[PDB]
């Protein structure tokens, strides 16, 4: 019934991924020993699509935890979650990625990727019918770069018709964490375009920004990070998990997401994004939602969506709301600030609207953006990448696990050509 | 995640003395060798409460090897390891090698071996030598090129001692250091330096030590490879293991000298009179009162620059303290890396030595800059060598140990060769 | 329903700003936590024009509160009433103006007036139908002079139909607080003729006067003159607040109180202004109100208004009180007094009436008068401006804003020419 | 909002002595150095209950600056901002602005943008010094020249300190006020000015000590600087900051001098015989009895008033008193600022030093005061140094030092042009 298999990789990947499994089975009601205990029981509906049931009425979810450091499955089994999880799905390695995108693609996982690929079989086969493979990975860094992408390459040539789900947290200059992220992101995205159906470009820069301006956090650490992603994912998938007024599966989003195959490259929003403070001093109804949902600032990722424009946004609404003021703010979006919109598409907004809000909350939004401006990031990533390859600094320690300087150009034209086709459609 | 140590001369054995004091300070191990998995990085478990290092001590003269086997850590090393000679190289880099290196290889670099079998997680190599005398010098590149060619794959982090630019203890040591140098450069994968006079005036201005002695300065510089290491030892926000140092810093193959320093140094009066924030500490590192070598960074170009931090720091507070660095002009990277930076971070703080001169801190930094800083102490050590050697100053000594004129040429035209890509990558 | 957002800029526009919150949410019954506790459901009727409906049956008001210098926020904060405000209103700089006009309105605020006009577009966009902008600022010093009439540029341009409602704190010779007044004053009224249509010209010098004849206070603290100007600001929206005999709406007082464009400088009144011991020993009847509201001394300005004479005025009644007798004392203020009268208009007077007195007092009225005689108001700072400014003393400070000596001039002259078109209808 | 000060010379730590004494006892901290947002002006955190200053004291001779180091401030004071020099500059403008001045600005010019980086809300500067020996006029101007250059927008409040009219402590200090008034022309934004004989003679008379000394003058020196700075570091009915005094005292660019007053100036037991209103104080400051500098206003013009208040003062008597001012015609303003006041005023009244000599008063006022009067202590002290310079007396020191004729000539013309604007300004 539409089931999805979980994927995580790199330590990024990992963290943002156990954060995210601690929200969703808080919406469930799952204990940490994974007993069901929830109120309602539409709650134990559709839990198939992320969990296995077990007996003593115990679930498992379907999650392939993989790396190749051995230090964050620790964190993770130590963590607060750590116990739901199955033993069997903890693959992996000895030694480090040491941020090295060939790595992990060639040498390091690719010994690796052949284990995780029957997990993948395991998980699969026992599903009624997948739907897709929600998988969550950095493009900094060598191990959710570069052997994710190398695991995205197998389930894809197996798996030709699923939806192939990524969230790729992608950093900006302004938070440079890494010196070789130039050639881990411009080698991973040379494989995601050819082959993912959607791309979550999510930036730190965008991320940390949140938490001083709207959510107003003193000291913003990675675990605040990760729930505010973790909101993201719960959002998409909120239609195919719960009764809805309109529910819009993952192909249904990718249809409408994706007005050409190449043009999948997302930037998602979340809201109420409210501080301690300013809880009191907001009402819940439904554009004040949608104005901070459009908030040129209150987007996850670097670039501002206004310098350029939506081809097509999304908007995943949960709890009880009118359809007719959601219908009118969706319309309003679009006839004022037209400028941020491409007139060749009639309707670049597509609605969907839960009736099971997050737990605590009454009302939430999530919202999904294909936008012009988001060219930028590659723009950026090329401009440190051909500075870096100009003169043909630490290329050498790829050539070691074989790869070859032609590929590094392959990656560099199919990178300068998706910025040029975001700036067609400006 | 293991990493065997390795300590030739007179300076690395005297560096393991404390260097080794701080490490099973750390992880709660006593003198006697014993009270989870944070110590199996440098000590393995012997049976039921008890623990041994991956250490290896070796000195062709016996002055001092003897004086750990009575000193107080006699309980915590295994016997066999501390392996001492019979007579001494005697500041030669050929007695060192040739005469009396190739004595005693075959018992340490097949006991190096034993220790490879025990272990399973071996990482790399960690020596601790200095250029000043010949066994540092000799026996460093005899054991390295039997060492390379045995494993090569694994990494070797070589933390030499410079000699200083006018302060020395010998006459002939720019004949060790050039020769060394001349074998390290194609074997050594990471080259960390450190210097006699910088370390005595960082102390003497920052710690307020107006009069040290050895045991003060290898305090701080086993706190140094102590920092490194202690991301593989425990846990943190963003580790980095020993294969990061190889892809961060090394642009080229050739050109691997990173340059190390460290930060907050303070006393124990001044930590209640002054506040310790990552800002301070972070331009404390850079500039050149605070380097551990008589180099200014002004005059070249940083090419990259980690920053391992210890202690509580929050992720967020660092990317404000890097952009202050990026937007200073005094300092300045090269436009072939923009984006020269690391970040490494460690909840364990670090640890004060009883007795000691460092005072304990909340959080510490331990950056690592490769920079085209070290070619003026490779131009002023090169000159100094061409006066002693136009005259053949000291030379009979050398070839009476069986070298000749050719291999000194070899070793001059390879740190012009070396100099040549310092000035190369400096545009 | 002809909503109204509100603006407060500098010391002393955030001073009576914060005491006028105080005065209309003890009329409307509003607790400090903002949680309705009225009476009367008349008041809730149009609470929404200067409120908004928050959860838990809160109020917050539509107050962007705008500085320079944050140690003004937290008296307004700490205050009686600071825990009422949205706490995302409070947009302020760092470093205070230092009471130079070329800092607010080029440097300082210039960079901040570009997010307080976002806050303006949250507050519009939130409202049905928005009547006016109702901005309380001094002219005296470089914020609520320099600053506030770049907002009104910004806020006039944007929205160049409704009602720019502005209540100037212009101070004279005889209260001189600063060096700087003039050059203050006579930038800052260069942007206001020429945008604004309504500036109650209120004076310190009046407002102290206040205080020692009629009122008769032996301390007046800056407090007491805020009760005072409060009491201005709630009488002329009165009609627009509750219901009324006769409802006359800012732009149903802006089209009789401005004969020509410039002319739109008033100078406002309130009655009964008695004292504790004259309290018992003063009748509550009509009569005895009017002939305190036209008193010459009882006016909140320098300018005594039987040196000139009246284009029109307008008096604003609240309380039960008999149409006939009103219309009678309207009458004979002008059978009389027809000297302080212009003949050429032949009905000089604007008469409004609420069923709804303030709280504690039985009946009450407020005056707005454009009289020919507030001129000398800016006479008197042209005489200041050209005693200084014949040797050119402190404007170096404004050059290095980049302010030219040629808007002085232009300042000048507009100031001059203002003088002049009320001497020609005197 | 910050504001670090800097204390050169023997006048300038003698300041500090007494200067910070009341600062640390206006917030409440002790001398161990602790005890919310008020003492963040000029006291930092450090940590958990412990506050330190950001000051720096600087003087080229040790005899004073170890005096701290032992004294009763040892635990508030950091004591690497206690920095101290190695030789004297003795009396020579030359001596502390290029020999020993040189050797030392490359240590405190750096620690001064370390408490740049270390502040974020830095509203300018305050400098502490005088005119009578070479450390105060030479490494003032020195430090001057190099911290205008570095930042330039802030603001630098200079607190000098004349040589009285006839009275005075030497004999080449007009070489020392006419070198630093040269330099300081055009680099200090603000330069205010104390006198000798003039202090003597205000505690004499109004305060009744009859044998003071130096601490008892830098009381209520420090009481000046601490009455403007109130408004920073308090709340008020009317606030003013440093900037204020930048546009509200200079009408042009080169006038820059305003002249200091303080009152009430009571003792204890004539407190109780004696009622303290803001009327009887206010014209209190303006006689010239009361004024810090020998120059009677009678003789000159005002520019401008500015009179900053302390302690519970209602907004409305204020406007009362300086009407009275107004019509009063012993002083009289100039036409070209007819509105020459401002007010300003703060709740918190001052704190009496324990063990001093002024008395706790309800109310107090700091009134500061650009006029021509100082026009006079110009001329009678550039007239006593041509007698000097005639006979070329005292001139084989400075030459002596590197200089010439040329910048005495530079120096006289620079006075003369000074003088140039007065006499322009005074019609
Ligand atoms: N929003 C969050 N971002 C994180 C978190 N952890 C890391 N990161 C960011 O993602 C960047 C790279 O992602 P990773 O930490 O996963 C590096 P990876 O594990 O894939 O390679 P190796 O660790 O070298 O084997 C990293 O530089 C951070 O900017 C996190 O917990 N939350
Ligand atoms: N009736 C009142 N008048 C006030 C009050 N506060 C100040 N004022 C008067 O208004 C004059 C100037 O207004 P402000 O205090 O607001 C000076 P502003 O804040 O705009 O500039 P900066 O403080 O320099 O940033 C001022 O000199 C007083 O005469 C008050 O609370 N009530
Ligand atoms: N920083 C530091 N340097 C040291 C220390 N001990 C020795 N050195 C330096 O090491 C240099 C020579 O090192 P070695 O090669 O070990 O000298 P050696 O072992 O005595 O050589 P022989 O004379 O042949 O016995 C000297 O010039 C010293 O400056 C130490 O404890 N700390
Ligand atoms: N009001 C006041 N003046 C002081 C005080 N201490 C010193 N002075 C004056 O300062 C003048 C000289 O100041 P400095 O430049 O500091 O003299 P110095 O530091 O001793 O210079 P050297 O002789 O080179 O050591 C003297 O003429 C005094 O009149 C003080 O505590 N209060």
């Amino acid at each position: 019934m539409r089931e999805i298999v979980h994927i995580q990789a790199g330590q990024c990947g990992n963290q943002i991924g156990a954060k995210f499994w601690e929200v969703i089975s808080d919406e469930h009601g799952i204990d940490p020993t994974g007993s069901y205990h929830g109120d309602s029981d539409l709650q134990l509906e559709r839990i198939n699509v992320y969990y296995n049931e077990a007996a003593g009425n115990k679930y498992v979810p379907r999650a392939i935890l993989v790396d190749l450091e051995p230090g964050t499955m620790d964190s993770v089994r130590s963590g607060p979650f750590g116990q739901i999880f199955r033993p069997d799905n903890f693959v992996f390695g000895q030694s480090g990625a040491g941020n090295n995108w060939a790595k992990g693609h060639y040498t390091e996982g690719a010994e690796l990727v052949d284990s995780v690929l029957d997990v993948v079989r395991k998980e699969s086969e026992s599903c009624d019918c997948l739907q897709g493979f929600q998988l969550t990975h950095s493009l900094g860094g060598g191990t959710g770069s570069g052997m994710g992408t190398l695991l995205i390459s197998k389930i894809r040539e197996e798996y030709p018709d699923r939806i192939m789900n990524t969230f790729s947290v992608m950093p900006s200059p302004k938070v440079s964490d890494t010196v070789v992220e130039p050639y881990n992101a411009t080698l991973s995205v040379h494989q995601l375009v050819e082959n993912t159906d959607e791309t979550y470009s999510i930036d730190n820069e965008a991320l940390y920004d949140i938490c001083f301006r709207t959510l107003k956090l003193t000291t913003p650490t990675y675990g605040d990070l990760n729930h505010l992603v973790s909101a993201t994912m719960s959002g998409v998938t909120t239609c195919l998990r719960f009764p809805g007024q309109l529910n819009a599966d993952l192909r249904k989003l990718a249809v409408n997401m994706v007005p050409f195959p190449r043009l999948h490259f997302f930037m998602p929003g979340f809201a109420p994004l409210t501080s301690r403070g300013s809880q009191q001093y907001r009402a819940l109804t439904v554009p004040e939602l949608t104005q901070q949902m459009f908030d040129s600032k209150n987007m996850m990722a670097a670039c501002d969506p206004r310098h350029g424009r939506y081809l097509t946004v999304a908007a995943i609404f949960r709890g009880r709301m009118s359809m007719k003021e959601v219908d009118e703010q969706m319309l309003n979006v679009q006839n004022k600030n037209s400028s941020y919109f491409v007139e060749w598409i009639p309707n670049n907004v597509k609605t969907a609207v839960c009736d099971i809000p997050p737990r605590g909350l009454k009302m939430s939004a999530t919202f999904i953006g294909n936008s012009t401006a988001i060219q930028e990031l590659f723009k950026r990533i090329s401009e440190q990448f051909t500075a870096m390859f100009r003169r043909k600094a630490f290329l050498h320690w790829y050539t070691g696990e074989g790869m070859d300087e032609m590929e590094f150009t392959e990656a560099e034209s199919n990178m300068n050509d998706l910025v040029s086709e975001y700036q067609q459609y400006q | 995640r293991e990493c065997i140590s390795i300590h030739v001369g007179q300076a690395g054995v005297q560096i393991g003395n404390a260097c080794w004091e701080l490490y099973c300070l750390e992880h709660g191990i006593q003198p006697d060798g014993q009270m989870d998995d944070s110590f199996n990085t440098f000590f393995s478990e012997t049976g039921a409460g008890k623990h041994v290092p991956r250490a290896v001590f070796v000195d062709l003269e016996p002055t001092v090897i003897d004086e750990v086997r009575t000193g107080t850590y006699r309980q915590l090393f295994h016997p066999e390891q501390l392996i001492t000679g019979k007579e001494d190289a005697a500041n030669n880099y050929a007695r060192g090698h040739y005469t009396i290196g190739k004595e005693i290889i075959d018992l340490v670099l097949d006991r190096i071996r034993k220790l490879a079998d025990q272990c399973t997680g071996l990482q790399g190599f960690l020596v601790f030598h200095s250029f000043g005398g010949g066994t540092g010098s000799g026996f460093t590149s005899l054991l390295m090129e039997r060492l390379s060619v045995d494993y090569g794959k694994k990494s070797k982090l070589e933390f030499s001692i410079y000699p200083a630019p006018q302060v020395s203890t010998a006459v002939v040591e720019p004949y060790n250091s050039i020769l060394t140098t001349h074998t390290t450069l194609e074997h050594s994968d990471c080259a960390f330096m450190v210097d006699n006079e910088a370390i005595y005036d960082i102390c003497r201005r920052n710690l307020d030590i107006e009069r040290p002695t050895y045991t003060n300065l290898n305090r701080l510089i086993g706190q140094i490879v102590s920092s490194i290491t202690a991301s593989l030892r425990f846990d943190g926000a963003l580790n980095v293991d020993l294969t990061e140092f190889q892809t961060n810093l090394v642009p080229y193959p050739r050109i691997h000298f990173p340059l190390a320093t460290y930060a907050p140094v303070i006393s124990a009066e001044k930590a209640y009179h002054e506040q310790l924030s990552v800002a301070e500490i972070t331009n404390a590192c850079f500039e050149p009162a605070n380097q551990m070598v008589k180099c200014d960074p002004r005059h070249g170009k940083y090419m990259a620059c980690c920053l391992l931090y210890r202690g509580d720091v929050v992720p967020k507070d660092v990317n404000a303290a890097i952009a202050t660095i990026k937007t200073k002009r005094t300092i300045q990277f090269v436009d072939w890396c923009p984006t020269g930076f690391k970040v490494g971070i460690n909840y364990q703080p670090p640890t004060v030595v009883p007795g000691g001169d460092l005072a304990k801190v909340q959080r510490a930094v331990c950056m690592l800059s490769n920079t085209t800083a070290i070619a003026e102490a490779w131009a002023r050590l090169d000159h100094k060598f061409d006066l002693m050697y136009a005259k053949r100053a000291f030379v009979h000594w050398y070839v009476g140990e069986g070298m000749e004129e050719g291999e000194f040429s070899e070793a001059r035209e390879d740190m012009a060769a070396l100099e040549k890509d310092y000035e190369e990558v400096g545009v």
